[PDB]
């Protein structure tokens, strides 16, 4: 659902940028 | 003192009677009021000292039938008792000109101010007993019916002559010439063909009720 | 022969006619011209009474000017403490249809009636604790329009049909009716002196009849349409009638005539009640629009609205020591105002 | 990469700042429908519920961010804190409870209509019974098989089969059960209406945000499908979708413009 | 007082033509719709035609369509009822008839026996 | 016909009520006017009390 979808897509995006 | 003794007993007299009127307004909402009102009352009463009282149920939905006896003919102050029935049970004969009375009665209880948002659910009766219109006087009473083709519509029960088919579809067009002319979404008018044999009634005297309550429904939603 | 009764009852008319007109030396509004305008009369809705499940037709303040009797077609009457809000009593009546109430001068009885053709004289202080139906006074051919105590013994009541009755309730039977009025007599009130009372009706006319004599002594004909309402001014010697003219009228026995017209020409709708204030002063009026508009009985000019109903005002009551005013609405809910 | 990022800034502000035009539009909604004592109907109470509902999802949505340390002193990865487990808890409960109360009104609907007495009241309390325990109960068996049993990471990116779908489960019940309902709704105004086909669009496009009706689309599709168009549907309309019901089902309610208008007088 | 009183020829030929006309006074005619109604003898009353305050809605009763033609002339609370081709039936008693209420689209008026505010009638007879 | 009978009532009423005497319309305004002007002090809608009397209270 929309915000769990957006704390995956979000997150997943925000360690991608981490590394 | 004793102030505070009588406010006591005043509360618990009140919460007493909170509790009936709490009661009692599930049954009043429950029962659902209609108007009897004719212009063959035998007939549509049968089969289902002042104001009358017939109490009935179908499927457990209750019904409260009144009819309005022993008044006189003046309508105008009585009639806006009935502001807030479900339906005005409007049952005419087929049949002076008692179409053209009938029909006058008809148009000032949907046009009255107060009467808007009661819906009719209206009884042409006596369409055997004398509709059956053998003869070899709609034709003399309503000059127009000569110029009225039966309906491509039309939805006969066989037994029923096309001089039938004509006069009654030909009535239950005018009813509802009067009633699309004056009224839009606040109340709504049900013609039912109906004969002194035909039962039933009740049927669908429940139906539309029922459509009735639906249609208030959306209409509060605003959905209509 | 009834061409000429036709004729002479012309004759008659028109005498009387002249004689009303050479009588009218005066007018109310230029004698009370220069009497202070009461400026603006901003009333509070002091408490509101929620108890009714359906639209409330009648309500009637007590002698004691602090309980009040309400009458709802939901065929309850509920007697109300208005100091408290309380419900005193709930009574179920045979009829739902109920469409008048009253509260004897005692508080002893409560009467009721509408289209059951009956009025329903009901005790409210009997030892056994609950509240039942004394007698039902039934010889009205129509329904029963208004009713008003003028003793614990005596009611006069007034009916679809075109009469009014003076019972005597421990006899049942009518002791005297009134009979003349041409149409349903809506409305009833009494003077503040009980030999008189005057009742208006769906003929435009307002009648005064003795009680004790039984003739009717006056008839005043100047309205377009029905008479719903009447109150008789405090004085005894005027009332004042609401129609569906949208109009008011005062009118004075002993001039025999409207001395005032109250009316504004953005008020379409009929009148549905009319009392007077404790000292005559302020007339109130109910209207189909759901307002009240307060009046100077001595000026035809307006004081006032009661605004915040939803529905109809069907009831006002003013209470006998002045205090407050009761409207009643198809709204289910009293109003009280003061 | 840094083009995307672009696209979840744009795509948070819409999820903030529309959210914020929900929850200023919706309590004044509120305030109204709960101080004029006319509007004091069980349809209306309805009505405050699921805007109560709507209130909670923004600001829940709000909670969410706030506990999610943006700064970027703290990497997300291998994160831990007790505000994020809650509030993300919180988000969850909040949005059950949005979706739980738009099924409220899709059945209490269903109910006045289907009924054949004019009574609705035990309805009415059964569905508030509901409408809240139910998302209370599955919200606290996710809060239960998280915190009790697997309290790993702070719950954030999970996608795994063992309690995901216990909230899952009911918001996808819960659409497909209001898509029925609407459709039964749009049947029964379709024989109401026996020229006039406006008046039905009216009610079915009046309809859609009331009943949650938009999520069907993309309501049974996979996770990690049709995002590019789930996303931006889903989030950037719904942060607006309290104002809009607040406007369609308080502002333009002819009730409502009455009582107002009568409290203005 | 609300007062109605008709006019028009107590006796005509069939096929004959008459107008019938009424002086209202004691109200404010152009606030009601006025109605013609008639009493064939030893019959009830029936509505013969109606006019809208302002003289735009109009009916008749189907016998009398086109047959007559009603007007009303709110200068002078004056109310006209033309007929042509009068035939048998039509020999009644006619009176003048005003709505209850002002301002109203319904009225509740052919009570027969009893009702104010409709007049004495004139005769035809043919 | 018998309604000979309700013209003859109705003669008879207008008979009756011509030949009561009346007053002319200057005193029935003196009247009133007397009346209210004495008994303004007595009229809590007209000249209202605080906190004193009221249902309020």
């Amino acid at each position: 659902y929309a915000d769990a979808i957006f704390t995956n897509s979000y997150r997943k995006v925000l360690g991608q940028l981490s590394a | 003192e004793d102030q505070r003794n009588e406010e006591k007993a005043q509360r618990e007299a009140n919460k007493k009677i909170e509790k009936q009127l709490q009661k009692d307004k599930q049954v009043y909402r429950a029962t659902h009021r209609l108007l009897l009102l004719g212009a063959g009352k035998n007939t549509i009463v049968k089969q289902m000292s002042g104001i009358f009282e017939t109490k009935f149920q179908v499927d457990k939905v209750n019904f409260h039938m009144f009819d309005v006896g022993a008044q006189r003919d003046e309508r105008r102050k009585w009639i806006q008792c009935f502001n807030d029935v479900t339906a005005i049970i409007f049952v005419v004969a087929s049949s002076t000109n008692r179409l053209q009375a009938a029909l006058k009665l008809f148009d000032s209880i949907w046009n009255n101010k107060w009467l808007r948002d009661t819906s009719v659910i209206l009884f042409l009766n006596k369409q055997d007993l004398l509709a059956e219109k053998v003869l070899a006087k709609i034709e003399d009473y309503f000059p127009e019916f000569a110029r009225y083709t039966t309906p491509e519509d039309a939805t006969p029960e066989p037994g029923e002559d096309p001089r039938v088919t004509r006069a009654k579809y030909f009535i239950r067009d005018e009813f509802l010439r009067i009633s699309t002319a004056s009224g839009d979404g606040r109340h709504y008018c049900y013609p039912h063909f109906t004969c002194a044999v035909d039962t039933e009634n009740i049927r669908r005297v429940f139906n539309d009720c029922r459509d009735i309550i639906q249609r208030m429904h959306l209409r509060q939603y605003e959905l209509l | 022969e009834l061409d000429q009764l036709r004729q002479e009852a012309e004759q008659l008319k028109n005498q009387i006619r002249d004689a009303r007109k050479a009588c009218a030396d005066a007018t109310l509004s230029q004698i009370t011209n220069n009497i202070d305008p009461v400026g603006r009369i901003q009333m509070r809705t002091r408490r509101t009474l929620r108890g009714h499940l359906a639209k409330i037709y009648a309500m009637h303040w007590g002698t004691d000017s602090r309980l009040l009797v309400s009458a709802s077609q939901d065929g309850k009457l509920i007697i109300w403490d208005s100091y408290t809000t309380n419900k005193v009593h709930a009574i179920p009546l045979r009829s739902s249809w109920v469409m008048t109430c009253a509260y004897a001068p005692s508080g002893n009885y409560v009467a009721c009636g509408g289209l059951d053709n009956i009025c329903s004289i009901y005790n409210l202080k009997t030892r056994e604790g609950n509240v039942r139906v004394s007698r039902e006074l039934a010889g009205h051919t129509g329904y029963l329009s208004c009713c008003r105590f003028l003793d614990d013994n005596q009611i006069v009541t007034s009916s679809g049909d075109t009469t009014c009755a003076l019972w005597d309730i421990e006899t049942g039977q009518q002791t005297t009716t009134f009979t003349g009025h041409t149409g349903d007599v809506m409305s009833l009130s009494l003077a503040p002196d009980t030999r008189l009372f005057v009742s208006g009706a769906c003929d435009a006319s307002a009648k005064l009849w003795d009680v004790r004599e039984g003739m009717c002594r006056q008839t005043f004909t100047g309205h377009e349409s029905d008479i719903n309402a009447i109150c008789f001014f405090p004085n005894g010697n005027a009332f004042a009638t609401g129609s569906d003219d949208a109009t008011c009228r005062l009118f004075d026995l002993r001039a025999d005539q409207e001395l005032m017209t109250y009316s504004h020409d953005n008020i379409i709708c009929g009148i549905t009640s009319v009392s007077f204030s404790k000292s005559g002063r302020l007339l109130l009026a109910g209207y189909d629009d759901f307002n009240c508009n307060v009046w100077d009985a001595l000026k035809a000019d307006r004081a006032g609205v009661l605004a915040g109903h939803d529905n109809r005002v069907s009831c006002l009551g003013v209470t006998d020591d002045g205090m407050a005013v009761a409207t009643g609405s198809w709204d289910s809910f009293l109003k009280i105002w003061n | 990469l840094a083009e995307e990022e672009s696209y979840f800034s744009t795509v948070k502000i819409i999820y903030t700042v529309g959210h914020s035009i929900s929850i200023v539009a919706l309590f004044v909604a509120i305030t109204i429908l709960v101080a004029l004592r006319r509007l004091h109907c069980p349809r209306n109470y309805v009505h405050t519920q699921l805007f109560t509902t709507f209130i909670l999802k923004a600001g829940a949505v709000f909670l969410k961010d706030a506990a999610l340390f943006h700064s970027d002193d703290t990497d997300h990865c291998s994160f831990s804190t007790v505000l994020c487990k809650v509030s993300v808890a919180a988000s969850h409960f909040a949005t059950m409870t949005n979706f739980s109360w738009l099924l409220a009104e899709a059945v209490y609907l269903n109910c006045l209509l289907a009924s054949t007495s004019p009574s609705s009241r035990r309805a009415f309390w059964w569905l508030v019974l509901a409408g809240w325990g139910l998302p209370v109960l599955f919200t606290g068996t996710w809060v239960s098989c998280k915190l009790a049993f697997e309290d790993i990471a702070c719950w954030d990116l999970d996608d795994t089969s063992p309690y995901w779908w216990i909230i899952k489960g009911p918001i996808v019940l819960s659409v497909g059960v209001n898509f029925g309902l609407f459709l039964n709704i749009i049947r029964i105004l379709v024989r109401k209406l026996e020229s006039q086909y406006w008046r039905l669009s009216k009610s079915t496009l009046f309809l859609i945000p009331l009943f949650g009706i938009h999520y069907i689309i993309f309501n049974f599709l996979p996770d990690n499908a049709g995002l590019g168009i789930r996303l931006p549907l889903e989030l950037g309309l719904g942060s607006f979708q309290g104002f809009i019901v607040a406007i369609l089902y308080c502002f333009l309610n002819q009730e409502v413009r009455t009582e107002i208008s009568r409290k203005w007088h | 007082q609300v007062q109605l009183q008709e006019s028009g020829g107590g006796l005509v030929q069939p096929g004959g033509s008459l107008r019938l006309s009424c002086a209202a006074s004691g109200f404010t005619f152009s606030n009601y719709k006025m109605n013609w109604v008639r009493q064939a003898p030893g019959k009830g009353l029936e509505w013969v035609s109606d006019i809208s305050q302002s003289g735009a809605s109009i009916s008749y009763t189907g016998s009398v369509k086109g047959r007559f033609t009603i007007s009303r002339d709110n200068a002078k609370n004056t109310l006209y009822l033309q007929m042509n081709s009068l035939k048998p039936e039509d020999t009644a008693v006619y009176y003048c008839a005003r709505c209850p209420a002002p301002f109203t689209r319904d009225c509740f008026d052919v009570t027969s026996t009893t009702y104010a505010y409709r007049g004495q009638g004139t005769q035809v007879t043919v | 016909t018998a309604s000979i009978a309700q013209a003859r009532k109705l003669v008879e009423q207008l008979k009756m009520e011509a030949n009561i005497d009346r007053i002319k319309v200057s005193k029935a305004a003196a009247d009133l006017m007397a009346y209210c002007e004495a008994h303004a002090k007595e009229d809590p809608l007209l000249t209202p009390v605080p906190a004193s009397e009221n249902p309020f209270r």
